RNA sequence: UUCAAAUGAGAACUUUGAAGACUGAAGUGGGGAAAGGUUCCACGUCAACAGCAGUUGGACGUGGGUUAGUCGAUCCUAAGAGAUGGGGAAGCUCCGUUUCAAAGGCCUGAUUUUAUGCAGGCCACCAUCGAAAGGGAAUCCGGUUAAGAUUCCGGAACCUGGAUAUGGAUUCUUCACGGUAACGUAACUGAAUGUGGAGACGUCGGCGCGAGCCCUGGGAGGAGUUAUCUUUUCUUCUUAACAGCUUAUCACCCCGGAAUUGGUUUAUCCGGAGAUGGGGUCUUAUGGCUGGAAGAGGCCAGCACCUUUGCUGGCUCCGGUGCGCUUGUGACGGCCCGUGAAAAUCCACAGGAAGGAAUAGUUUUCAUGCCAGGUCGUACUGAUAACCGCAGCAGGUCUCCAAGGUGAACAGCCUCUAGUUGAUAGAAUAAUGUAGAUAAGGGAAGUCGGCAAAAUAGAUCCGUAACUUCGGGAUAAGGAUUGGCUCUAAGGGUCGAUCAACUUAGAACUGGUACGGACAAGGGGAAUCUGACUGUCUAAUUAAAACAUAGCAUUGCGAUGGUCAGAAAGUGAUGUUGACGCAAU
RNA sequence: AUGGUGAACUAUGCCUGAAUAGGGUGAAGCCAGAGGAAACUCUGGUGGAGGCUCGUAGCGGUUCUGACGUGCAAAUCGAUC
């Protein structure tokens, strides 16, 4: 039945003032301030989430290796596989069609 | 603790002990969700076990959603009659 | 079972605003909340977003349209007029 | 804050030229289905991390202590 | 008396437009070399809602002729325009819905919208939802074009003025009753502070020319001449006729 | 409120102990924003102040006290504020914020006379101010004071900026390999310029899952009760940031090719634009194990003793349950003529300018190691005594945490933790009052008027008219039942067995016929005037039939324009607007 | 009359935040079944709409023309709403 308090001077329930109740090795309940959850990077064309890309706050991306932030493929980490597949097929067919129009 | 034991035996549950409506005490949607999940869980179990083919399964899937069976026992008996004919 | 005789979707308004005004809203509420065929993918998965915006759940295609219907009667006439005039320019 | 499980790696840490202190902890705990045994933890204090090696074999534990470099400051219990 | 309500609006303190959520000014491309000689192709990337505007807006991206980059324009979407469609703008563009052409490059009877009053002002006429301009004739001498406006008036416009083929999308909006004061509240919340409106006859003489009296009545003719001054122009201004 | 002791010249009021009580988790509890400014703490002290008292105090006198790379400010932009260039004004000054302006500086190459003159190109965005609740790089646990702490101490981490070495990786095919694929990894060159993502977002509804709390079984300790009963009542059994491995609804990939249509949610949606099915990939909210870490903290037992005050021992374990409470989150659904910020900042991709190997180099996006992190705020109250109302005024003043029982319930009523026991007292019980109550028979005869008061009240079952915009009216009206106790039937999970929830219906028995037993809790009906409805106003005598409203109609206007502002202006509002619009009735 | 000071109260717009038990009623959409030559018509469930409704916190201020009326208060207190 222990009751907790904020650990900062902000007394209001804003998005940046979220807390979680945890139990310490001292056997008491104490509030724990938590950061806002991250959002997955989205594809440049269809807008869906990108597979194989870490979900972090924008500033935290500078603290991780390049492996966490890309995929071993053209446009990796920017466009998804299906959108890349559409770009390659569209590029090839249109360029072939331009030749037959020239002659 | 002693009072809770009496309630578990069916005591102190008459019309003179109820202040909320039947919905307030137990929502009807909660009862429906329990029953439909029971019926659907049995149908998947029988189909996986091979006791019922997918064609009879599909018919019974939409009958349970249509309030055809009032409990699990009614569905089992209906399946037996269908397989007996 | 049939729940209402004639109010239909406008039963949320109760007895307010008058029958004639509730009748007019009923005709346009059904149109704007319906599903329409997508001319691109052929499925019945087109529903309104904001007024004049119609997006297909499949194939991610958005089409500008009427306030409460995908195509107004006036817009259909304009297409025929432009098509007829276009055919007289090239040939 | 970091745990190691390879003994060969443990000896390399003890002579990393930045390690000056270490401690040995003895725990009297029980095994899966038998009587309590002796557990020892070897902790190496690095510049930024603390490395812990835990070995549940007392016979193999005594050999590790004798193999520690003499220049390393070792704290007991 | 005191300053009346319609006089206070010109100071623009609490009567300014609420423009936080606006997508941006809806304009055509700046009239450049590509438009006046050939055509340039754009692509509709998305069709979006605009706060305070009944008609939807379309975002069209063009390539910069003189720089390696992309330039985005905000158009008022016409009926039938969809995402992924190619839009052609210029003198030598085809007669299709969504294309932008000079008024002198289309035949009589063509339906157009977002029409320029003068060549280069980037659209002034037929911008509201469901409205359009009808082209009724051409005058190749003096390079003029005669059109019909949504209000019914006839205007003579330069043949170099541009316009978008089709009709503004979102038509039929005003056919639906608002049905409650709450919907009227939310409508003007995104536009400006002009609702609700208090009748002048319900005020005191200090507040309005219609105020006062032991009964609610105007007391004099509500038809006010064009030559009246501020503080007097309340009612029907320069009315040619009244009644049903 | 009461008894006693201690202190004192003096005690209804100070201190301690005992007793009786209250706040009853939307508190009289535990923290803050604004505002106050030392009221905080110790010692000394009672003339004045605390509308009685006073040995006490937010009083008087003298001292002590607020410790940050990680918490805020600082930075960013919001509505908006406001210089410069220019134009107005006799003038104080006014307009305007990218404007009729020659509006500016970081990547280097060139130079070893010296510090940057001087060659290309890049970019034109063109002051600044504006949030202690918006955006935002980074810290936790234990201990410590008379008064300080996420700031001190101990231990354990992390971020930014800057220096650099070693190890590893890569190269003689110079700038890595594996997987059909989704993609995987300890790494595994990339300038200008361009593109994309993150920052970055409404509300309501049910459902799934997580955390804390609540309830509960066994066991190891301590305490209470014990005439009698109770294997009983109460209490302790805890695990932070951070790190490694692992863990997922959704989504995606491969194989395969579907009507005897199948799959599937509480909620009806999906499939030849490739379902079901089999095998895979990924986001790590979240959980599990381990490190941190038992050495801490907690609960006990046995010893020393004016003492600086410790010393030595044990245990700190293993489970269950859910329409529970609070909160976080995921996939969905409803709604709009309403579709629900911006910027700083960080990353990826496209592109290929340059730089690069064989007796040798590059990678500081892999690992380890080295240095630094300024300035200001930080005590306390946060209110029936520290703020504002002339005051220690029953008024006013934003917000977080929230136990058990009864019950639909954050209702009322009782209790645990914690906090108070403060409001001048003693004696007596006339009239008249204020507040709370009860009345024989009659039942509105009272009165301008049923004013006031009374009656009704929960839940289950039965039954329900005129009228109607067909949605309502409706809980219409009008009836019956309700405790306790002993039983019975039905409704489930996992794999015949085994385990676990309160829901409903029914039957005997029982009583001074009582049973929503306190608390809680609609009077109803037949009509007329009037406003359609929800909504709004005379702060401090008028809440209405007044205002507003949707609907209806009329008027002006195509921008060299309508309406309106200004002393003027190279000036403004509507206007980020264009007749399905704006403006005026 | 001349020159100045106020939006810490309050009126209205804008920007950025926060707050709001438990019940009654049961609109669209959806499922099953029944009737009928057809058009179609009924029944049981599901679902959870509304400037709906009972009623807390909150916001407001109808009545007693109650208390007080040199008041606790230059607008408060109690009940009712
Ligand atoms: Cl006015
Ligand atoms: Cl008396
Ligand atoms: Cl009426
Ligand atoms: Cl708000
Ligand atoms: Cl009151
Ligand atoms: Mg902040
Ligand atoms: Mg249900
Ligand atoms: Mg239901
Ligand atoms: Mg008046
Ligand atoms: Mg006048
Ligand atoms: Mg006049
Ligand atoms: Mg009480
Ligand atoms: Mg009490
Ligand atoms: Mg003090
Ligand atoms: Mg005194
Ligand atoms: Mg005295
Ligand atoms: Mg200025
Ligand atoms: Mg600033
Ligand atoms: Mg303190
Ligand atoms: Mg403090
Ligand atoms: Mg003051
Ligand atoms: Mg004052
Ligand atoms: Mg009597
Ligand atoms: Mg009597
Ligand atoms: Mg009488
Ligand atoms: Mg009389
Ligand atoms: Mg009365
Ligand atoms: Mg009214
Ligand atoms: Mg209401
Ligand atoms: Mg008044
Ligand atoms: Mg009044
Ligand atoms: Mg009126
Ligand atoms: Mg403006
Ligand atoms: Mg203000
Ligand atoms: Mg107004
Ligand atoms: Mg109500
Ligand atoms: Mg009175
Ligand atoms: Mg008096
Ligand atoms: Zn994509
Ligand atoms: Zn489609």
């Amino acid at each position: 039945a222990q009751r907790v308090t904020f650990r900062r001077r902000n007394p209001y329930n804003t998005r940046s003032n979220k807390i979680k109740v945890v139990k310490t090795p001292g056997g008491i309940l104490r509030a724990q301030h938590v950061k806002k959850l991250a959002t997955r990077p989205k594809c440049g064309d269809c807008g869906s989430a990108l597979q194989g890309i870490s979900t972090l706050r924008p500033r935290q991306y500078a603290t991780v290796s390049k492996t966490h932030k890309t995929v071993s493929r053209a446009y990796g980490g920017s466009r998804c596989a299906n959108c890349v597949k559409e770009r390659i097929i569209r590029a090839f067919l249109i360029e072939e069609q331009k030749i037959v129009k020239k002659v | 603790r002693a009072h809770a034991q009496s309630k578990r035996e069916g005591r102190h549950s008459g019309y003179g002990k109820r202040k909320g409506t039947r919905e307030a005490r137990l929502p009807s949607q909660v009862v429906w969700i329990r029953r439909l999940r029971v019926l659907r869980r049995l149908l998947a179990k029988y189909r996986d076990a091979g006791k019922i083919d997918k064609h009879l399964y599909h018919v019974l899937y939409k009958e349970s959603k249509g309030n055809a069976f009032k409990h699990k026992r009614a569905l089992v008996e209906h399946i037996i009659q269908a397989k007996a004919d | 079972a049939k729940r209402t005789k004639k109010v239909g979707i406008t039963g949320k308004y109760g007895v307010r605003y008058g029958s004639s005004l509730r009748r007019q809203v009923k005709k346009l509420e059904i149109q704007q909340h319906a599903r329409y065929d997508c001319s691109f993918c052929g499925k019945k998965t087109v529903k309104r977003g904001a007024a004049g915006i119609w997006t297909c759940s499949c194939c991610k295609k958005t089409v500008a349209g009427g306030a409460y219907t995908v195509s107004t009667a006036a817009a259909a006439t304009v297409r025929s007029t432009i098509r007829r005039l276009r055919e007289m320019v090239e040939a | 804050a970091r745990e190691i499980t390879d003994i060969k790696q443990f000896l390399e840490l003890t002579r990393r030229a930045d390690v000056k202190t270490a401690t040995v902890k003895i725990n009297k705990k029980l095994n899966k289905a038998g009587k309590p045994f002796r557990q020892t933890k070897f902790k190496v204090r690095g510049s930024s991390s603390l490395y812990t090696l835990v070995i549940n074999d007392a016979g193999k534990a005594k050999k590790l202590i004798q193999s520690l470099p003499p220049t390393l400051k070792v704290n007991r219990l | 008396g005191r300053v009346i309500r319609n006089q206070r609006k010109g100071a623009g303190s609490i009567f300014t437009s609420h423009t936080r959520l606006r997508q941006g000014a809806a304009k055509l491309r700046t009239l450049d070399y590509a438009e006046r000689h050939g055509y340039i192709r754009g692509i509709v990337k998305q069709i979006v809602h605009d706060s305070g505007r009944g008609a939807p807006l379309a975002k069209v991206v063009f390539r910069d002729p003189y720089k390696y980059r992309l330039r985005e324009e905000i158009f008022i979407a016409n009926e039938g325009v969809h995402t992924g469609q190619f839009i052609y703008a210029g003198k030598k563009a085809s007669l299709n819905v969504g294309n932008v052409l000079p008024l002198g490059s289309v035949p009589e009877g063509t339906i157009v919208s977002n029409v320029e009053e003068k060549p280069g002002d980037r659209g002034a006429l037929a911008r509201a939802s469901g409205n359009y301009v009808i082209i009724i004739g051409h005058n190749p001498d003096e390079n003029k074009t005669r059109v019909r406006l949504p209000s019914g008036a006839k205007k003579v416009i330069s043949s170099d003025a541009r316009g978008v083929i089709g009709v503004i999308a979102g038509g039929g909006r005003v056919d639906k009753p608002l049905l409650k004061a709450g919907r009227a509240f939310h409508k003007y919340r995104l536009k400006r502070n002009s609702w609700p409106k208090t009748r002048g006859v319900a005020m005191n003489p200090v507040d309005h020319p219609h105020g006062g009296g032991n009964h609610q009545h105007i007391g004099k003719a509500s038809t006010i001449s064009r030559g009246a001054v501020s503080g007097q122009k309340a009612g029907l201004i320069a009315a040619r006729r009244t009644g049903l």
